């Protein structure tokens, strides 16, 4: 029922952007590609130890 | 000889005669007077090549660099 | 007063009662964007607006997953951006505009003196063409592409119309400037256009003039912001080869610069043979005064020899430059023929005033 759930909240239209940095007190700061720059307590679907600015 | 070897040669080649002729070439020198020999030998119409097609060859790369300086005797 | 787009009612009456309410609520409005990359077996298309941003959308279930490539551009929904049918650039004839198929004006004595190289292009046109024995029964592949190059105006020109007279059937020029447009890819789909429905019909000839523009110049290295010349480069030197299975049309090319050259041109198989041409000893010029001064009236007493040696460096527009000069010389007076001294001051004037 969630991986039900997370597929239907899984839309197509995407956009990209660019991370800045990384955080723990997790946390990544988040430029998209309008110039504008985002930042979020929890990342998302992939890990924090995955990933790289 | 290996880039006469994808057409049609008659055998009666010398590669001593060749290879006494060709002074001061390279690889890509040695491939123009192949190229050029069996193109003379196409304009009139043999089927065949003679060491007088690269010698023919060979003069058409320079074609004939000679100028007479006349100041030497 | 304004106008707004009116007119009298009687074509449009009919029109404005019930068309315009279904072509409102029914009809949707979709946007053109351009297509950056794709996906194997899975759409995935990344989509930039130029303005906006760059989405990652999916294309609908009105079109198929076929036409669909880099560089088009598609019709975008405004709420789920999803890509709607695509739309060409121009329709439909393009190809007629250059290949005109007529029978030239130019006599075949028309180029006199350097008569090497225009039997070099009867072997390399016509024997292919229509003597295509040798060639089998030997083992050398016929060659299939040349490129032209030296001082310009040298007969460049001539003896590309020299064979195309020659056979009359299918005649394509290309202006190399006509390639350089202003929408990304827009050269590059004409240059699928062109070798499409020219492999159609048989015994076609295509010359490419003034490469210079488009035919790997530089290969990228001033335009980094658009990139619209390498990729058509890129694409005509892919549809050149692979695309070319034991054809028959035949496609030349020209430049004035001996430095646009592309190694993976003289890879064999796109173009292998070098034919340049040089300037007239004596007799190609005085033949092209003999060309330039019969259809005006000039004196049936003078000479041409002595013209061409007052010119040791010279090209057949300044010949032709010198012949018009040594018109209005006659013009200036009230004279209905051309004496001798007119053209002789129209070589110092030529000649003596910047060259030497």
């Amino acid at each position: 029922e969630n991986s039900e759930k997370i597929k239907v909240n899984k839309t197509l239209p995407y956009l990209v952007s660019n991370v800045i940095e990384l955080l723990d007190v997790k946390c990544a700061v988040i430029k998209t590609s309008t110039r504008q720059t985002y930042f979020l307590p929890v990342i998302g679907l992939v890990d924090a130890e995955k990933l790289k600015p | 000889q290996i880039h006469s070897r994808k057409m049609n040669v008659s055998p009666d080649v010398n590669y001593e005669e060749l290879a006494r002729c060709t002074d001061d070439f390279n690889g890509a020198q040695c491939k123009a007077v192949c190229v050029e020999a069996g193109m003379i030998a196409l304009r009139r119409g043999a089927t065949e090549l003679t060491h007088e097609d690269y010698m023919e060859g060979i003069l058409e790369v320079q074609a004939k660099k000679k100028a007479n300086l006349q100041y030497y005797a | 007063e304004s106008d707004t787009g009116l007119a009298p009612p009687a074509l449009w009456d009919l029109a404005a009662d019930k068309q315009t309410l279904q072509s409102e609520q029914p009809l949707q409005v979709a946007r053109c964007t351009k297509i950056i990359n794709a996906d194997s077996e899975d759409p995935k298309y990344i989509i930039n607006v130029k303005q906006f941003a760059k989405f990652v959308v999916d294309l609908s279930d009105q079109v198929a997953p076929t036409d669909i490539e880099e560089g088009m551009r598609v019709g975008v929904d405004r709420n789920k951006y999803q890509i709607h049918i695509p739309l060409p650039p121009k329709i439909d004839p393009t190809v007629t505009m250059m290949q005109v198929e007529e029978k030239p004006d130019v006599t075949y004595s028309d180029v006199g003196g350097c008569k090497e190289q225009i039997e070099k292009l009867r072997e390399v046109v016509e024997t292919p063409l229509l003597h295509p024995e040798r060639f089998v029964n030997l083992g050398i592949e016929p060659p299939k592409g040349v490129l032209l190059f030296g001082p310009p105006g040298t007969g460049k020109t001539l003896c590309a119309r020299a064979v195309a007279n020659r056979t009359d059937a299918c005649f394509i020029r290309v202006i190399g400037s006509e390639l350089v447009q202003k929408y990304v890819g827009e050269g590059a789909r004409m240059v699928r256009e062109l070798f499409e429905m020219a492999r159609t019909k048989k015994a076609c000839l295509i010359f490419f003039d003034e490469i210079d523009a488009i035919g790997g110049a530089r290969f990228d290295d001033g335009a980094g912001g658009d990139n619209e010349v390498q990729r058509t480069m890129l694409e005509l030197i892919n549809q050149l080869d692979g695309f070319d299975p034991r054809g028959n049309i035949k496609v030349l090319m020209a430049t004035n610069r001996p430095d646009t050259l592309d190694p993976a041109l003289m890879r064999p198989g796109r173009l292998d043979r070098k034919i340049e041409f040089s300037l007239p000893d004596l007799e190609g010029r005085t033949h092209i005064f003999k060309i330039h001064a019969r259809s005006m009236s000039v004196e049936r007493d003078i000479r041409f020899e002595l013209l061409a040696r007052l010119c040791p460096n010279s090209t057949g527009a300044e010949i032709r430059s010198v012949c018009t000069e040594a018109g209005m010389f006659a013009i200036r007076a009230r004279r209905k023929i051309a004496t001798e001294k007119d053209f002789l001051e129209a070589v110092n004037k030529v000649i003596k005033s910047y060259a030497k």
